[PDB]
C-alpha cells in the first residue's frame, strides 16, 4: 500500500516536471521497498522547485 | 561473469538518468547466489559504494547519500541490472561502474567485488 499511495501522490505533485515524475514512478516500480524514501525525495524536489 | 555498463551522459541538475549493466560470460540461473552493485568515482575521489542487490532475492541496500533518489533493480530474464537516478545534483557527477561478486559481500568496499564493468560517465550540470 505504501507503493500504491506514493504512486498517486507523485502523479499529482504540482511542481515536478514530466521527466522527474516519470523517473520517480519508475523508481517505485523498480524497488517497492524504497517507496517511503522515494516519496520523501519527490516531496523534497516538489518543495525546492516551488514557483517563486 | 562479464559486465558491460552503459547509459551515462550529460544531464541538468534535477533531471533523471537510467544506467544499465548487461551480465555476460557464463549463464545465470534466476537464483544464483550473486550480488551486483554500483560504485561511482567522482572527480578527485576513489570508487565509492552506491547500491547493491542480491540476485536471488532482489534485496537491495543503498548508500545514505542516494536513498530515495536512486533505485537498483535486476531483470533475470534479460540478465541485466539497472540504476534509476532521479533528482540529480552536481555532486553525483562521476564515472559509474557495475560490479559483481559470486557470493555475499563482506563489506561495502571495492575489495568485496571481483567482477567490474568498464564504467559509464555521468555529468550533472548546473
Amino acid at each position: 500500500k505504501d507503493q500504491q499511495s506514493a504512486f498517486y501522490e507523485i502523479l499529482n505533485m504540482p511542481n515536478l516536471n514530466e521527466a522527474q515524475r516519470n523517473g520517480f514512478i519508475q523508481s517505485l516500480k523498480d524497488d517497492p521497498s524504497q517507496s517511503t524514501n522515494v516519496l520523501g525525495e519527490a516531496k523534497k524536489l516538489n518543495e525546492s522547485q516551488a514557483p517563486k | 561473469v562479464q559486465l558491460q555498463d552503459s547509459g551515462g551522459g550529460l544531464v541538468q541538475a534535477g533531471g533523471s538518468l537510467r544506467l544499465s549493466c548487461a551480465v555476460s560470460g557464463r549463464t545465470f540461473s534466476a537464483h544464483s547466489v550473486y550480488t551486483m552493485g554500483w560504485f561511482r568515482q567522482a572527480p578527485g575521489k576513489e570508487r565509492e559504494f552506491v547500491a547493491r542487490i542480491y540476485w536471488s532475492s532482489a534485496n537491495t541496500y543503498y548508500a545514505d547519500s542516494v536513498k530515495g533518489r536512486f533505485t537498483i533493480s535486476r531483470d533475470n530474464a534479460k540478465n541485466t541490472v539497472y540504476l534509476q537516478m532521479n533528482s540529480l545534483r552536481p555532486e553525483d557527477t562521476a564515472v559509474y561502474y557495475c560490479a559483481a561478486r559470486d557470493g555475499i559481500p563482506t563489506s561495502r568496499t571495492v575489495g568485496s567485488y571481483n567482477y567490474w564493468g568498464q564504467g559509464t560517465q555521468v555529468t550533472v550540470s548546473s
